[PDB]
């Protein structure tokens, strides 16, 4: 029923992870942005380094790509598969670019659609 | 059958340890106060070396690292 951003993001990030995409970390996410292979950016909050977040806003703005501002980067690490080991490990991933469409070539779920619906307004 | 006793030739060659650099902040420069990023490093002019990759700037010459393409300052 309800598919708010904070629950469709997990679905879209996972579904991308099965089908490549998901450029994790500031490096290679900046590469996806400059190379213009990106379709969605997920910047995490509570990032101490101001230059980090400011530069990723700059990249997204100039490249005209949507930007999601989630909190608790560790949760982003869970979502993008950085955790592994059941539910242990958990490195922070405070930025991620969803290459080859917001969704992936495997499936086109409506959870992808809610993202663009929320971004249109 | 005897021990090597190779202390004559060197005292063990040290292996290379890559120096840890924090981030790639020095490459891009938004800080235009108007969200205008300026790239502080050249980019590579090779086919598989598009906008993502950059080229290093030594005291002379420009070096890629991916395709090892070099442009001397001169
Ligand atoms: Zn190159």
């Amino acid at each position: 029923g309800v598919m708010d951003v904070n629950t469709a993001l997990q679905e879209v990030l996972k579904t991308a992870l099965i089908h490549d995409g998901l450029a994790r970390g500031i490096r290679e996410a900046a590469k996806a942005l400059d190379k213009r292979q990106a379709h969605l950016c997920v910047l995490a909050s509570n990032c101490d380094e101001p230059m980090y977040v400011k530069l990723v806003e700059a990249l997204c703005a100039e490249h005209q790509i949507n930007l999601i501002k989630v909190d608790d980067n560790k949760k982003l690490g869970e979502w993008v598969g950085l955790c592994k080991i059941d539910r242990e490990g958990k490195p922070r991933k405070v930025v991620g670019c969803s290459c080859v469409v917001v969704k992936d070539y495997g499936k086109e779920s409506q959870a992808k659609d809610v993202i663009e619906e929320y971004f249109k307004c | 059958k005897k021990r090597k006793k190779k202390s004559y030739t060197t005292p063990k060659k040290n292996k290379h340890k890559r120096k840890k650099v924090k981030l790639a902040v020095l490459k891009y420069y938004k800080v235009d106060e108007n969200g205008k990023i300026s790239r502080l490093r050249r980019e590579c002019p090779s086919d598989e070396c598009g906008a993502g990759v950059f080229m290093a700037s030594h005291f002379d010459r420009h070096y890629c690292g991916k395709c090892c393409l070099t442009y001397c300052f001169n």
